[PDB]
C-alpha cells in the first residue's frame, strides 16, 4: 500500500515522539547549560517558515496543503530527536563524562540536521520540493549544511539504501556547485584564511575549509579516474591533469565562483592532454563523461562566461580558461599527489 | 593552447 520509502520512514519514526527522550533529556540537563527551549524554538520557527513557503504559491512551486505539511514537519521532528540521541550518544565527551554544552549549542547543526529530516521526509514521499528547496527557504548556506549529511548516514542505519543515495546526491551538488556560488560562504572562510587554498596533500594526507576542500579534492579524484580509464589514458597524464586542477583551485580559485566543478576538471584535461602527446578532444572527452551520473548537457553547453551572458565548455576554455592556465600547462610541452 | 573545435554537437 505505502512506498518502500513511505513504509521505511514510517518504520524508522514508529513509537517515538516529536519531543525529546527522558534518555536525551538526560543528557540535556547533565550540562551546565540546558539547550531544550533554543532547540523547541528552532524547532519551532523552521516549522514556520516550512509551512508559509509550502502554504504559498511561487511562479515555478506551486503551494500545498497546511494538513500535508504539519504530518510532513511532525516526521522530521521525530528523526530530528531520533537522530540527535543516537550523535549524542555515541559522542565521545558522553563516553567520557565530560560537559556537551558547547556541542548543544551550535545552532547550525540544530538547524541543517532538521533541514536533512525534512529532506528526507519530502522525497520519500516524491515531493515536487527539489533540493535546493529546504535550505533555500529555511536561510542555510550549502556550505554549512552538507556536514550533517555524514552524521545522518552514520547514525541512523535504518536509512533505507535509496535515501542514502539521495543524501549522498546532494551532498554532491553542494561540492559541485551550490557552495562555490557568489554568496556562499565558502568566499568567506577563504577570506580569514589570507585566500589560501588548501592543497590535496594538505587535508588528504578540523577545518570547515579543510573538510571542504577534502570532499571536493575526493570527489574529483573519483571523477577523473573514471574519465582517464574510459579514454584510456597514461597514469602520469592522469597525474599532470591532477595537478592541473588543483592549479586552478589554489591559484585561480575564482574560476569556481557561480560555476560547476566538473567545467574545470574537463578543462584541466583538455589542456594537459593537448600539452602533451595525448591529446584527447573535447568531442572524446564528453562522449565518455555524459556516462557520468552528475553529468547534465548544461555542464558543457551552459557555461558561464562572464557576467550576465553564458556559452558553452569549448568558448569557456578559449576565451578564460586557456588564458589564466597556459603558463603552468605550458610547462610540460612538480606533480601531486592522486589519492584514493 | 587554442580548441579549434566549433560545437560539441557530435557526441
Amino acid at each position: 500500500e505505502f512506498t518502500q520509502s513511505v513504509s521505511r520512514l514510517q518504520s524508522i519514526v514508529a513509537g517515538l515522539k516529536n519531543a525529546p527522550s527522558d534518555q536525551l533529556i538526560n543528557i540535556f540537563e547533565s550540562c551546565v547549560r540546558n539547550p531544550v527551549e533554543n532547540i523547541m524554538k528552532i524547532l519551532k520557527g523552521i516549522g514556520e517558515t516550512f509551512c508559509q513557503h509550502y502554504t504559498q504559491s511561487t511562479d515555478e512551486q506551486p503551494g500545498s496543503h497546511i494538513d500535508f505539511a504539519v504530518n510532513r514537519l511532525k516526521l522530521a521532528e521525530i528523526l530530528y530527536y531520533k537522530i540527535l540521541e543516537t550523535v549524542m550518544v555515541q559522542e565521545t565527551r558522553r563516553l567520557h563524562g565530560m560537559d556537551m554544552s558547547v556541542l548543544l549549542e551550535q545552532d547550525i547543526f540544530h538547524r541543517s540536521l532538521m533541514a536533512c529530516c525534512l529532506e528526507i521526509v519530502l522525497f520519500a514521499y516524491s515531493s515536487p520540493r527539489t533540493f535546493p528547496w529546504i535550505i533555500e527557504v529555511l536561510n542555510l548556506q550549502p556550505f554549512y549544511f552538507y556536514k550533517v549529511i555524514e552524521v545522518v548516514i552514520r547514525s541512523e542505519e535504518g536509512l533505507s539504501r535509496d535515501m542514502v543515495k539521495h543524501l549522498n546526491s546532494i551532498e554532491e551538488q553542494i561540492l559541485e556547485s551550490l557552495a562555490w556560488s557568489h554568496d556562499s560562504a565558502l568566499w568567506e572562510a577563504l577570506q580569514v584564511s589570507a585566500n589560501k587554498v588548501p592543497t590535496c596533500e594538505e587535508v588528504i594526507f578540523t577545518g570547515s575549509l579543510a573538510l571542504f576542500y577534502r570532499k571536493v579534492y575526493h570527489l574529483a579524484s573519483v571523477r577523473l579516474r573514471d574519465l582517464c580509464l574510459k579514454l584510456d589514458v597514461s597514469n602520469e597524464l592522469r597525474r599532470k591533469i591532477w595537478t592541473c586542477f588543483e592549479f586552478t583551485l589554489v591559484h585561480c580559485p575564482d574560476l569556481m565562483k557561480d560555476r560547476h566543478l566538473d567545467q574545470l576538471l574537463l578543462c584541466a584535461f583538455y589542456i594537459m592532454a593537448k600539452v602533451t602527446k595525448e591529446e584527447r578532444t573535447f568531442q572524446e572527452i564528453m562522449k565518455s563523461y555524459r556516462n557520468q551520473p552528475q553529468a547534465n548537457s548544461h555542464v558543457y553547453r551552459s557555461v558561464l562566461l562572464k557576467s550576465e551572458e553564458r556559452g558553452d565548455l569549448i568558448k569557456f576554455y578559449n576565451t578564460i580558461y586557456v588564458g589564466r592556465v597556459k603558463s603552468f600547462a605550458l610547462k610540460y610541452d612538480p606533480l601531486s599527489p592522486f589519492p584514493h | 593552447l587554442v580548441c579549434h573545435e566549433v560545437d560539441l554537437d557530435d557526441l
